[PDB]
């Protein structure tokens, strides 16, 4: 017997305090605060991108890969393997949406620690990659020269737009045929005769009631609330979703509790796709709603991020 | 945190002649310095910030160079309105730490400090203390530490410095020291003196006086 | 179960404590167990609650081990049993909302009654207790009125409202005059 | 233009406070990041604290932690720096610098924040001496029948006892270039101030022709018409 648990394991916790290692060497703020007393600092930009990690156990150490399909997350699983290092893993650090993942080869996985337990998160984990395509715009800087007879050439640069603003897109159909199958499995958890809705963040920081993210060392808000509101009989055939976004410059760390400072956007485009693996989700129920059930956008502690990714590993002796 | 130090502090640098300054750092902190000029008297004005790039409206003689730890300015030609302060600001994290200052001067022949003392009246011992002048009239270079020898008794205390900057006449220094004590530790003495040292002469020639004619 | 009490329209902080100084996730339900205050890793999250605003926490003090719940401005539906859901072993508190207030102009004519009317929350009596810069308790529950106002009553008055071994002092403005 | 406007000069006896001023003449005051810096009489340059533009967060070195506190009115856009608890050691000037205001809405540079001070306060001298406003004490000084110096003597006037500052030495508006060293005021033992203007004529000035040192003194209005006489 071997029994798994994906929520009290100890390869998130290190991974974590990597993650956040790399961090704090590539990737320096002009000023941060933590602890009440300040720092500020020369802050050169750079193109910080996600790059690919492998978890290695250490000497005399190995790693257990369970491959069952419809995996619980956790309890003894039977097809196990051995390993060394994981494949590689994209440390995306984002909320209410996971992003650059694996995902399940056949339907759509819901997992939780506690499903009744309404305070804690539920990894939906996506069968078929969803992709979204946010970028600002070089609208705008507004050169121009003057070609002519007798002319010299001179270039006029005047700003005209807000160069901190941008958008992302997504493709309506499949955001939509989504939420429809997300709403089927957890049907098939709480009950078919329950009802199903989705609603928008309740409150607090920003990072968490806007799906931000980091890109081209850019640091993103999207206002998701075209995303999560669905009330199954509510652009409507074959369009294109598309959500407002921000560059910030006041952004509140997630590696500890503080806000930090970066420097303004860098000239030119910034552009990133990337795949939509899994949405963090959140429920809430209050002594029997009537019967409904409530679904809002999650994320914001960055060891479930890592937990959707190592829910099929653990780290043991080999002795 | 961030130590700056400077090189040399004073500097007798002729006209034209190509000149290059130095701050080295406790740290390496990449290419974030800058360097200040300040006349006399008034506020310091930026050159050169990210350790080497010029900012506009700034004469193209100014050469920043160097990066890491040692750093450099370097002049190529030299007039008459560069002869001031200059300081290295280290703009990489806080505090901001400055440099110590270099004081850039010109140079001559080394002229032969002045000795020469002023006959305090009664208008001045008689009201509340005693006054004595050795004034040093156009010398050189600036270092000429002064020594004060009243009674013999080698002086301890009451003795301050007040020079003046370099002219633009013939590039000379002038000094003045002075005593605080009264009529009371006047009459008590009789002998006086004020023997300055320096290279330019040795000898230490003196002018005092005697209570009375 | 503890108990606070607080004043219609003011600022009032629930307190709640795990063992060791770290930083980890808690939470705050209602009666209803309905979410009002958590935390995803180091940043803040809210919930579904009334006081979807009105709630807050001073984050400086969570690398130490404790986990407010500010609320301010709070009204008196609010009052209610509020649960810490702290790494299991969650706490309660109990929340009494608590006022005071004059159905007539408090510039009163000397000998005129004055009728203080209490605002209680559905659940508890209250047990008020004023008394005058000179000190005449006078014991009531629901209302407390004077009976003769004389002239060396004006200043202020202390009308403290007592409730399970915790008080909550007023204060009232009287003057009599004529 | 985009300039930095100072306030005046300011005398404090040790024990009180001050605060001093300084207005954003151009740009945008929330773009400007006001660091204060400190200047000591014959000293070097040194940094005191400062604001931080979008935050409104004020940070201060440890010298001076429990001591300076900087504000900013965004109403009249002016920044504040008051300083508690004034003792003797603090005489110096305070400037208020400030990287060049570059629009919200503006590519980022290649040092990411500029924490270099590129705009400058013109001056502000805080002197703090116990004494009040005192009449320039003026003395005289003749030359000495003994002379070996080089057949060239020397005068002067000195004058002593006097505050605050300045005091301008001039003889005749003009009376010689030659040899006239008004040297630099000094603090007393007690909270005074002393200078030595001087002054080299040739050795036939004995009543050919004399100058006169014109002692003012505009902050109390004291004035001085001092003729120097010889012995
Ligand atoms: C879903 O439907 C309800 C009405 O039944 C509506 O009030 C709500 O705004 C809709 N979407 C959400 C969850 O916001
Ligand atoms: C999946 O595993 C969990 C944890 O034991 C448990 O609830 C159950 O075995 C599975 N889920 C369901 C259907 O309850
Ligand atoms: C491992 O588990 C699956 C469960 O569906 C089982 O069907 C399969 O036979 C097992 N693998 C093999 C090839 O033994
Ligand atoms: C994104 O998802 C697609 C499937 O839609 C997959 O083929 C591709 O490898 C993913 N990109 C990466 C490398 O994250
Ligand atoms: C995703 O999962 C569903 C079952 O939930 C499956 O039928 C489908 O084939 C999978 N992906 C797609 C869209 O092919
Ligand atoms: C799951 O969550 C509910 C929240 O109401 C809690 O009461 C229950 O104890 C939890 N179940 C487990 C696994 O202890
Ligand atoms: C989004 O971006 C990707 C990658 O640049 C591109 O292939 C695709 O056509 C774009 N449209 C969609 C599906 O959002
Ligand atoms: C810039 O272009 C984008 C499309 O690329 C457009 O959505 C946006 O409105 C434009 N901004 C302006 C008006 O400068
Ligand atoms: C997103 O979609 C809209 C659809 O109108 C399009 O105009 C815009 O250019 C797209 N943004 C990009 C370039 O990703
Ligand atoms: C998404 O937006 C693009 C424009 O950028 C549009 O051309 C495309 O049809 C949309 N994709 C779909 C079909 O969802
Ligand atoms: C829905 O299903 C439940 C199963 O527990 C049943 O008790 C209830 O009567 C059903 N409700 C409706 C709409 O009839
Ligand atoms: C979610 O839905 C309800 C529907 O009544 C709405 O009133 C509420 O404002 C929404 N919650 C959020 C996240 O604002
Ligand atoms: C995004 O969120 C804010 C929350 O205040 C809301 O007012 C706004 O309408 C939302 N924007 C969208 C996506 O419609
Ligand atoms: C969304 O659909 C509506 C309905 O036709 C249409 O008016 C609009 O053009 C679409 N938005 C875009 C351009 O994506
Ligand atoms: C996600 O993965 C793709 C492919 O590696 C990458 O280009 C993109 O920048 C990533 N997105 C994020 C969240 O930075
Ligand atoms: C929700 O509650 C109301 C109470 O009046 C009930 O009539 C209604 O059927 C419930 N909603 C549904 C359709 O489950």
């Amino acid at each position: 017997t071997e029994n798994f648990n994906m929520w009290k394991n100890n390869m998130v916790e290190q991974m974590h305090e990597d993650i956040i290692s790399l961090w704090d060497q590539s990737l320096k703020p002009c000023v941060k605060l933590t602890g009440g007393s300040v720092i500020t600092q020369a802050c050169p930009k750079v193109s910080f991108e996600p790059i690919p990690i492998h978890y290695c156990a250490p000497a005399g150490f190995a790693i257990l890969k369970c491959n069952d399909k419809k995996f619980n997350g956790t309890g003894p699983c039977t097809n196990v393997s051995t390993v060394q290092c994981t494949h590689g893993i994209r440390p995306v650090v984002s909320t209410q949406l996971l992003l650059n993942g694996s995902l399940a080869e056949e339907e759509i996985v819901i997992r939780s620690e506690n499903f009744t337990n309404n305070a804690k998160t539920i990894i939906v984990q996506l069968n078929e990659s969803v992709v979204i395509n946010c970028t600002r715009p070089n609208n705008n800087t507004r050169k121009s020269i003057n070609i002519g007879p007798g002319r010299a050439l001179y270039t006029t640069g005047e700003i005209i737009g807000d160069i901190r603003q941008a958008h992302c897109n997504l493709s309506k159909t499949q955001w939509e045929n989504t939420l429809e199958q997300i709403a089927i499995k957890l049907k098939e958890q709480f009950g078919n005769n329950k009802t199903i809705i989705f609603n928008p963040s309740s409150g607090g920081d920003p990072e968490i009631v806007t799906h931000s993210f980091n890109c081209g060392g850019e640091f993103f808000y999207c206002n998701s609330t075209q995303l999560f509101t669905w009330n199954d009989t509510r652009n409507n055939t074959g369009r294109n979703i598309t959500l407002p976004c921000r560059i910030k410059q006041i952004i509140n760390m997630w590696q500890e509790v503080g806000k930090a400072m970066y420097a303004p956007p860098i000239r030119g485009q910034i552009r990133c796709s990337s795949n939509i693996t899994g949405l963090l989700l959140t429920r809430d129920g209050g002594k029997d709603t009537n019967g409904t059930e409530i679904f809002r956008p999650g994320g914001g502690d960055m060891r479930d991020n890592w937990r959707s990714e190592l829910y099929k590993y653990k780290v043991v002796k080999i002795e | 945190d961030i130590q700056m130090t400077q090189s040399p502090s004073t500097l007798s640098a002729s006209v034209g002649d190509r000149v290059t300054i130095t701050c080295r750092a406790s740290q390496s902190i990449s290419n974030w310095l800058a360097w200040y000029q300040q006349k006399p008297g008034r506020a310091p004005k930026l050159l050169m910030y990210k350790a080497s790039s010029l900012k506009s409206g700034v004469p193209s003689r100014f050469s920043g160079s160097g990066s890491g730890t040692e750093f450099t300015l370097t002049i190529s030609s030299l007039q008459s309105d560069d002869f001031a302060t200059y300081y290295c600001q280290q703009h990489d994290s806080s505090p901001y730490t400055f440099g110590q200052g270099t004081k850039l001067e010109i140079k001559r022949t080394v002229a032969a400090p002045s000795v020469f003392i002023f006959p305090p009246s009664d208008e001045q011992l008689k009201s509340g203390t005693a006054s004595v002048v050795c004034l040093l009239n156009n010398f050189y270079p600036r270092e000429a530490k002064v020594q004060w020898k009243v009674d013999n008794a080698l002086q301890s205390g009451n003795s301050q410095e007040s020079v003046t900057e370099q002219d633009s006449k013939d590039s000379t220094y002038s000094l003045s020291s002075t005593l605080t004590l009264s009529k009371a530790d006047y009459e008590k003495h009789k002998l006086y003196a004020c023997e300055v040292t320096h290279q330019g002469l040795s000898s230490p020639v003196t002018k005092s006086f005697n209570r009375g004619e | 179960k503890k108990v606070v009490l607080g004043k219609k329209g003011d600022t009032v902080e629930l307190t709640c404590t795990a063992s060791q100084k770290k930083s980890i996730q808690f939470h705050w339900k209602n009666s209803n167990q309905i979410k009002i205050l958590g935390n995803q890793g180091s940043f803040l999250t809210k919930g579904p609650s009334k006081l979807n605003d009105r709630a807050d926490s001073r984050r400086s003090l969570w690398d130490q081990g404790n986990f407010p719940l500010i609320i301010k401005n709070l009204k008196i539906e609010d009052s209610d049993t509020y649960i810490c859901e702290v790494e299991d072993q969650k706490e309660e508190v109990q929340l009494l909302v608590f006022g005071l207030t004059a159905n007539s102009d408090t510039h009163l004519l000397q000998g005129q009654s004055l009728t203080l009317t209490l605002e209680s929350p559905p659940g508890s009596s209250p047990s008020v207790q004023c008394r005058s810069p000179r000190g005449k308790n006078i014991q009531g529950g629901k209302t407390l009125s004077v009976s003769q106002l004389e002239l060396q009553d004006s200043g202020t008055w202390t009308c403290t409202v007592l409730q399970n071994q915790k008080k909550v002092e007023f204060k009232i403005d009287i003057v009599v005059l004529a | 233009e985009v300039q930095l406007v100072q306030s005046g000069a300011e005398v404090k006896k040790p024990g009180s406070s001050v605060k001093v001023s300084c207005k954003a003449s151009g740009g945008t005051f929330s773009n400007y990041a006001i660091n204060w810096v400190r200047q000591a009489p014959g000293q070097g340059l040194e940094w005191m604290g400062g604001i931080i533009p979008i935050f409104n967060i004020a940070h201060y070195a440890q010298r001076f932690q429990g001591r300076v506190s900087i504000t900013a009115d965004e109403s009249t856009s002016t920044a504040y720096m008051e300083l508690s608890s004034l003792r003797s050691e603090d005489t110096a000037v305070f400037y208020c610098a400030s990287p060049y205001p570059n629009d919200y809405n503006d590519y980022a540079p290649e040092e990411g924040m500029s924490w270099y001070f590129d705009l400058w306060g013109r001056g502000t001298l805080v002197t703090v001496s116990p004494a009040s406003t005192k009449g320039p004490s003026v003395f005289p000084l003749a030359p000495s029948s003994k002379s070996t110096s080089g057949g060239t003597a020397a005068l002067g006037c000195l004058v002593k006892d006097y505050f605050p500052e300045p005091v301008t030495v001039s003889w005749n508006s003009g009376a010689l270039t030659s040899g006239v060293h008004t040297f630099p005021a000094v603090l007393q033992s007690s909270g005074l101030y002393s200078l030595s203007s001087v002054v080299t004529v040739p050795s036939s000035s004995l009543g050919t022709q004399t100058y006169i040192c014109n002692v003012n003194h505009k902050p109390s209005n004291t004035k001085v018409d001092k003729k120097v006489e010889p012995k």
